[PDB]
């Protein structure tokens, strides 16, 4: 990035000494706490099962929610409405030093992994953690889910089909809401935004002078002689290291927005996926009956199941 | 050694702005630091509420198992936990019923789930086989029996 | 990383690139002498306010009657470098030529006008060559009087660059044309008092300006050089017209156009340059790179090493150990395997494996090690299950599983004397 | 707040690249970020 290469400047940045080492020490690091992120919110199940592709439950399907196995791939068709949302603004090689390295968690194991939560979540016991799995029927399961929200079974079984209907519909209305619509998708492309802003500003950084004569090696490297040379290589090196020493500065704070919200992320993946989170307004803005995993580049979208309850009664007391 | 007043002193500001840089850079980056430990710090505090002073009944919380007690220790620059979690591990296998369909009504039973099918005999927990004699307790006034998936007769 | 005990993984360490291995060096077969020695030695040298233009075409500029001569005043390139000068391939260098007094020379740079410089020759500020001086006094300056060359000193104002009027106007401060000896009203013709016992700052000064119009076409003016060969699919130098670097070389894929030699195509990096004897070549100068980083399983068990590389398709990197091209130069090193997929690359030193345990040392994309093996992955315990209605379970015994769980109350509590 | 009226220094401040967008673009965002912490403690209300 510094020093694309010519001979005399990788001695000018070891005039600095140890500078290369930290930048790639810090976003090494970095790099493995992505690995982390990707981990701790995502890798929480050892037991992962089938997806089981009964896909009708009492009433209650999950059409395009779960993958469907007879597609070429796995994913879920959500998944890839996501995929086409997200605008991106052999081998990717560039040189301007740069890399968007790959994962680790390639994105059909991330799919994987999302899905078998939906799976085992959908399936495999309200009980769902310590353990791996007690066989429910998830009509119990949600049933389980009236009594976790302050209310009888009798909500569930006398209103059982029409449940379906107001989720099954909701879910189609999901797939209203989500396939030709609109910008409640923006904090995953503001990520990938504030990624192309950074990293194209540090591009241009490059093409950026620091009161040099040039603004890029080696044309320098044309018309210089001797130590006017190091003069106005060190100058760049100074405003190319500030430049990308502010940049490293900001990805680290980056991560750690980021990793605050992946705090979030696996509490969510945990407290309203693989229980009922109590907690109030806090899954959804209602009561929190269930929430769903989905995964999406860069991140991860949450399917909240409230539970809102909008009549009036008029009674004395 | 060779200082002049001024183009030594130019050098020196050299320094002064390399190590000065240097010594802000790692301010910043302590102050980064200090950012994400003392979010962690929180973090430990809140469990330290939670877990140690009582039993964080939300799940995964603080152990992960089901989090029956916590247990702090100091150490140098941090603390570590001990977490008393409860991860359950056997299996039975029985059916169900989600009512007690008696005398032509319905019962659903007391939710926390499982009406204990295993032939119809009780009506057990959540997470250990643990009956309960069917009674006027077991379950309550439920509707009539119409929508029901199991059917428990002889209720006395 | 300072230790003979070093624990397992994927630890960094330094780069790894490809050192190139041909010199392209690619110049039209423009052969001929330069204006150099007319110029520099003509019969006639003009005026300043009447300053010669010439252009210089399609030449080998050799820059050898510049280095061997003691005879120059000013011998000095500003905005370039005298040494560094026959390195590009030039088009149509400028030569402003005129006759000064022996004063002019300081009075001639990217600014420091004076009168003489902003009433007679205007000097941009941007592009640069060099400047050229010497004295003719033993020729031009007469002792009995030199009146024969003048300079104009009455004007409204400054100039821009390059601009010239040899327009003799009977100056007065409002326009108003005069007939001198009118009042206000003077010509601005001056002689120079070239003698031959003149001054030194009185000294007739042959003095040419450079301009180097740097490379707005496929250039003309080479220097003394050698044109080479080329290579496709190898990591090579360059130094073409006005143009330098090490990189990959490729054919083309433009809509060209004929004015035309760059691409920058990101942004400023070439990336595509037409050759000067016509073809339409892409210059991919990434040869190979990314940073090493070893796998070791941690001296308590082995020494058995795998050098993980990251931007490299694993075709030039069989290649650059067997044509010995990475830079780091390693002694006893073979070429046991070559893993490659999951596009992070080359694997010298382990094997495709199906048999997936917990993911040790994640590799690259999706690879992971083991042992020394580096398959895939396993994505975790899988199950088989078919999840029927009433069939449901309800543990009898568990466990106690007291974990561990570390959080960092605090960080050293340091102090800095910058004082000290 | 680096030179209000000048020259030469507007034109060495274009010379360093686009630091200033950067820092107003930074700000901004934390101001408008701001801005979405008053509503995002406060304003939960439905219905004043």
């Amino acid at each position: 990035y510094i020093c694309g290469d010519s001979t005399e400047c990788a001695n000018l940045l070891l005039q600095y000494g140890s500078f290369c080492t930290q930048l790639n020490r810090a976003l090494s690091g970095i790099a493995a706490e992505q690995d982390r992120n990707t981990r701790e919110v995502f890798a929480q199940v050892k037991q992962m099962y089938k997806t089981p592709t009964l896909k009708y439950f009492g009433g209650f399907n999950f059409s395009q929610i779960l993958p469907d196995p007879l597609k070429p791939t796995k994913r879920s068709f959500i998944e890839d409405l996501l995929f086409n949302k997200v605008t991106l603004a052999i081998c990717a090689q560039k040189f301007n030093g740069l890399t968007v390295l790959p994962p680790l968690l390639t994105d059909d194991m991330i799919a994987a992994y999302t899905a078998a939560l939906v799976s085992g979540t959908a399936t495999a016991g309200w009980t769902f953690g310590a353990g791996a799995a007690l066989q429910i029927p998830f009509a119990m399961q949600m049933a389980y889910r009236f009594n976790g929200i302050g209310v009888t079974q009798n909500v569930l079984y006398e209103n059982q089909k029409q449940i379906a209907n107001q989720f099954n519909k909701a879910i189609s209305q999901i797939q209203e809401s989500l396939t030709t619509t609109s910008t409640a998708l923006g904090k995953l492309q503001d990520v990938v935004n504030q990624n192309a802003q950074a990293l194209n500003t540090l591009v241009k950084q490059l093409s950026s002078n620091f009161g040099a004569i040039s603004s890029v090696l080696n044309d320098i490297l044309s018309r210089l002689d001797k130590v006017e040379a190091e003069v106005q290589i060190d100058r760049l090196i100074t405003g190319r290291l500030q430049s990308l020493q502010t940049y490293v500065t900001q990805q680290l704070i980056r991560a750690a927005e980021i990793r605050a919200s992946a705090n979030l992320a696996a509490t969510k993946m945990s407290e309203c996926v693989l229980g009922q989170s109590k907690r109030v307004d806090f899954c959804g803005k209602g009561y929190h009956l269930m929430s769903f995993p989905q995964a999406a580049p860069h991140g991860v979208v949450f399917l909240h199941v409230t539970y809102v309850p909008s009549q009036e009664r008029n009674f004395t007391t | 050694s060779r200082l002049d007043k001024v183009e030594a002193e130019v050098q020196i500001d050299r320094l002064i702005t390399g190590r000065l840089q240097s010594l802000q850079t790692y301010v910043t980056q302590q102050l980064i630091r200090a950012a994400e430990i003392r979010a962690s710090a929180n973090l430990a505090a809140t469990k330290m509420s939670e877990c140690v002073l009582g039993q964080s009944k939300r799940v995964d919380f603080c152990g992960k198992g089901y989090h029956l007690m916590s247990f702090p220790q100091a150490a140098p620059h941090g603390v570590v936990f001990l977490h008393v979690t409860y991860v359950p591990s056997q299996e039975r296998n029985f059916t169900t019923a989600p009512a007690i369909c008696h005398e032509g009504k319905a019962y659903f039973p007391r939710e926390g789930v499982f009406v204990f099918n295993g032939t119809s005999w009780f009506i057990t927990q959540r997470n250990f086989f643990s009956p309960q004699i069917i009674t006027t307790d077991n379950t309550f006034v439920s509707g009539n029996c119409d929508v029901v998936i199991g059917i428990i007769n002889n209720t006395v | 990383v300072k230790s003979f005990e070093i624990d397992k993984g994927i630890y960094q360490t330094s780069n790894f690139r490809v050192v190139p291995s041909g010199d392209v060096v690619r110049f039209p077969n423009i052969t001929n002498l330069c204006p150099f020695g007319e110029v520099f030695n003509a019969t006639k040298f003009p005026s300043v306010y009447a300053w010669e233009r010439k252009k210089i075409s399609n030449c080998v500029a050799d820059y050898s009657v510049l280095y061997n001569s003691t005879f120059f005043s000013t011998f000095k390139c500003y905005g370039v470098s005298a040494t560094k000068l026959n390195d590009l391939c030039f088009s149509n260098v400028y030569a402003d030529s005129f006759v000064v007094k022996g004063d002019d020379v300081r009075q001639i740079a990217p600014g420091q006008t004076g009168v003489i410089a902003d009433y007679n020759y205007k000097l941009p500020d941007d592009f640069m060559g060099c400047v050229l001086a010497w004295n003719t006094r033993n020729i031009d300056a007469t002792s009995t009087g030199n009146y024969n060359y003048k300079y104009r000193y009455l004007r409204h104002g400054k100039l821009r660059p390059f601009e010239r009027d040899i327009s003799n106007v009977p100056f007065s401060p409002d326009g108003k044309p005069c007939t001198p000896p009118a009042l206000n009203c003077y010509w601005p013709l001056n002689d120079y008092g070239f003698y031959t016992t003149t001054g030194i700052g009185y000294q007739p000064y042959r003095v040419v300006v450079l301009s180097f119009e740097l490379l707005n076409a496929p250039a003309t003016v080479c220097g003394p050089k050698l044109s080479t060969d080329l290579i496709k699919n190898q990591c090579v130098n360059f130094n073409f017209n006005g143009l330098t670097g090490t990189g990959v070389l490729t054919p083309s894929s433009k809509r060209f156009q004929p004015f035309q030699q760059f691409g920058r195509d990101v942004s400023d990096f070439t990336d595509s340059v037409r050759d000067p004897k016509t073809s339409e070549i892409l210059d991919i100068s990434p040869c190979s790179f990314g940073g090493v980083s070893v796998i070791t399983p941690g001296t308590n068990a082995s020494s058995e090493v795998a050098v993980l590389y990251q931007d490299v398709n694993c075709t030039d990197v069989s290649t650059a150990i067997h044509a010995d091209q990475l830079t780091p130069a390693w002694r006893i090193y073979s070429t046991g395997n070559n893993v490659f997929q999951t596009q992070a690359g080359c694997l010298i030193g382990a094997e495709h494996v199906d048999t997936s345990y917990e993911c040790d040392i994640p590799i690259g994309a999706g690879i992971c090690a083991s042992y020394i093996v580096a398959y895939t992955m396993s994505l975790g315990a899988d199950s088989s299950i078919a999840y029927s209605n009433n069939t449901i379970a309800i543990p009898t015994n568990f466990s106690i599983s007291i974990t561990t769980e570390v959080m960092p109350v605090s960080m050293a509590k340091t102090s800095v004397d910058c004082n000290m």
